[PDB]
């Protein structure tokens, strides 16, 4: 199948530089004309930059917001497309997405342009309530608290636990930092039986944390 | 830049439903357009090009018609799936120009909000701040009303909330409320309740606990 994986996102101050990458596989790639779309909450999906097949001779083009700054280039060798930012600006900021004639997506990549710090979080237990539910369900989760930039992913269980997992959306507080729960609905036999843990993951501040969430 | 204008900006529909949603240019662009759905926090998916192809793949039910500046996207027959925000896109000519999205939701019977509240840890407690979760799970509409209250003290500005959207398997949300309070302003209180009002309940159900007692 055709599959496009964007890396290379991360923090760095406005004025900086930073350099995107696509791995591309599952199609001839020197046949396909390439671009980079940006999403961001204030300004939806967002046109970049195209480069073109040999039809056109790698021709390039951008978006006015980005002319001079960004470069879009490409290794039909290594089936690799690039977008080199420099001069990054705090509206730059998005996720970044690499496609294939429009018509394939990798998962994108997250451009955080800001004079903030890296943040590990904490990780706190919400506990399960002691006090018993009516017909036998309890909820517990995990907090993950104050930090930056943003992702963070949670599991549960290394991955064995997927049914009644609500991962939330991020909230920023007012001090500029991430906050969100993940919590799991279980059954309230099983606070005694089975053990939960939640595995989190901060790439940016390469922090991995297990967390055990135990009654009381 | 060709503008590009998508109509309606959200919509609900039922199960089943015939849902139809526009996408106009302000000038030709010779059925050089696109439509993408995107689910929350995943990438965008392309559904049909140049104006009514489907790409490999894609669900029958999804048709693209039009020409010239005005175009469309119709579902005939509306799965749990299709929920997320639909765009499009011109590429007739540079710069490409997206749509400002369609979110389409869908519609289902209410669900009361099973309601839970977790009181901060002693592990959080040691840092010197306090949170306080109140959870919602698995309910429908999304209007609920949550409501602090510290010794029956109604708080306002030092709660956050965050809404999931609507689950892919059931299209209800679950919504958390953080009650962020230094520890020491936590210490000093004894009574921590979180009131839930939505209209899948008869009256608002609080949850509530006394700190330090398990
Ligand atoms: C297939 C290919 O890469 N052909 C390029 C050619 O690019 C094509 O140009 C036409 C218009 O002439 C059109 O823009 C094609 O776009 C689409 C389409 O609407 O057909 C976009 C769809 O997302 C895509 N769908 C999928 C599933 O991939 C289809 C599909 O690839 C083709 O229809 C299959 O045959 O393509 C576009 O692909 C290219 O033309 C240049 O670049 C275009 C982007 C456009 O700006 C043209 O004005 C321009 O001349 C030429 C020259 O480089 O090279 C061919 O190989
Ligand atoms: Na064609």
């Amino acid at each position: 199948e055709v599959k496009l994986e964007e890396s290379g996102g991360g923090l760095v101050q406005p004025g900086g530089s930073m350099k995107l990458s696509c791995a591309a596989s599952g199609f001839t790639f020197s046949d396909a004309w390439m671009d980079w779309v940006r999403q961001s909450p204030e300004k939806g999906l967002e046109w970049v930059a195209e480069i073109g097949n040999k039809g056109n001779n790698h021709a390039t083009y951008y978006a006015e917001s980005v002319k001079g700054r960004f470069t879009v280039s490409r290794d039909d060798s290594k089936s690799r497309v690039y977008l080199q930012m420099n001069s990054l600006r705090v509206e730059d900021t998005g996720t970044y997405y690499c496609t294939t004639r429009f018509a394939y997506w990798g998962q994108g990549t997250l451009v955080t342009v800001s004079a903030a710090s890296t943040k590990g979080p904490s990780v706190f237990p919400l506990a399960p309530s002691s006090k018993s539910t009516s017909g036998g369900t309890a909820a517990l989760g995990c907090l993950v608290k104050d930090y930056f930039p943003e992702p963070v992913t949670v599991s549960w269980n290394s991955g064995a636990l997927t049914s009644g997992v609500h991962t939330f959306p991020a909230v920023l507080q007012s001090s500029g930092l991430y906050s969100l729960s993940s919590v799991v609905t279980v059954p309230s036999s099983s606070l005694g039986t089975q053990t939960y843990i939640c595995n989190v993951n901060h790439k940016p501040s390469n922090t991995k944390v297990d967390k055990r969430v135990e009654p009381k | 830049d060709i503008k590009m204008t998508q109509s309606p900006s959200s919509m609900y529909a039922s199960l089943g439903e015939r849902v139809t949603i526009t996408c106009k240019a302000s000038q030709d662009i010779n059925s050089y357009l696109s439509w993408f759905q995107q689910k929350p926090g995943k990438s965008p998916k392309t559904l049909i090009y140049r104006a009514n192809r489907l790409v490999d793949g894609v669900p029958s039910r999804f048709s693209g018609s039009g020409s010239g500046q005005d175009y469309s996207l119709t579902i005939s027959s509306l799965e749990y799936e299709d929920m997320g925000i639909y765009y499009c896109l011109q590429y007739d000519e540079f710069p490409r120009t997206f749509g400002g999205g369609t979110k389409l939701e869908i519609k289902r019977t209410v669900a009361a909000p099973s309601v839970f509240i977790f009181p901060p840890s002693d592990e959080q407690l040691k840092s010197g701040t306090a949170s306080v979760v109140c959870l919602l799970n698995n309910f429908y509409p999304r209007e609920a009303k949550v409501q602090w209250k510290v010794d029956n003290a109604l708080q306002s500005g030092n709660s956050q909330e965050s809404v999931t959207e609507q689950d892919s398997k059931d299209s209800t949300y679950s919504l958390s409320s953080t009650l962020t309070l230094s520890k020491a302003d936590y210490e000093k209180h004894k009574v921590y309740a979180c009131e839930v009002t939505h209209q899948g309940l008869s009256s608002p159900v609080t949850k509530s606990f006394n700190r330090g007692e398990c």
